[PDB]
């Protein structure tokens, strides 16, 4: 799992928000993508997996907000079983900032899924002065 | 200008308010009447610039 898309109709006449940390960089672009109806970055070789499909949005047309940041701490390879990592984003827009607040706790194992009784808080990441209104958001992955 | 200036705009359709500091571009026509105009510079289908 590595991004996220936001907008309200996705079909390059409203603005549109995409965040992707699969990069070597955190990008943020806030532009006008055209988003192709296969939102994919995983389909690859055989058993593994490629920085392939980078332009996943057909178009880029006349646009505005861009940002890159340093990357975020993840972990190396790829591994059944044993997810010691556990991550955790909350994203509001309030008073037309889009605000984003990060958490990544590691070292934690357990047979069942759907997270532990854990009292964490979270730390502020970022608030981003994008200026638009979102109305639905779909994961992105590799 | 006064051989004319028309490069600002403004918006007059939409029908929405609007929450603090934002900006929106809808170059789509706006519609009223709750009659479906799938059509360009038609009546009651204006453009909202
Ligand atoms: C971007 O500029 C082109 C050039 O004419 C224009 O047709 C288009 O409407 C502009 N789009 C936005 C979102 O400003």
């Amino acid at each position: 799992i590595r991004g996220w898309i936001f907008g309200t109709t996705l079909d390059s006449k409203t603005q549109s928000l995409l965040i992707v940390n699969n990069a070597t960089n955190v990008v943020i672009k806030v532009c006008e993508f055209q988003f192709c109806n296969d939102p994919f970055l995983d389909h690859k070789n055989n058993k593994s997996w490629m920085e392939s499909e980078f332009r996943v949005y057909s178009s880029a047309n006349n646009c505005t907000f861009e940002y890159v940041s340093q990357p975020f701490l993840m972990d190396l390879e790829g591994k059944q079983g044993n997810f010691k990592n556990l991550r955790e984003f909350v994203f509001k827009n309030i008073d037309g900032y889009f605000k984003i607040y990060s958490k990544h706790t590691p070292i934690i194992v357990r047979e069942p899924e759907d997270l532990p009784q854990g009292f964490s808080a979270l730390e502020p990441l970022v608030d981003l002065p994008i200026g638009i209104n979102i109305t639905r958001f779909q994961t992105l992955l590799a | 200008k006064v051989s004319g200036n028309y490069n600002y705009l403004y918006r007059l359709f939409r029908k929405s308010n609007l929450k603090p500091f934002e900006r929106d571009i809808s170059t789509e026509i706006y519609q009223a009447g709750n009659k479906p105009c799938n059509g360009v510079a038609g009546f009651n289908c204006y453009f909202p610039l």
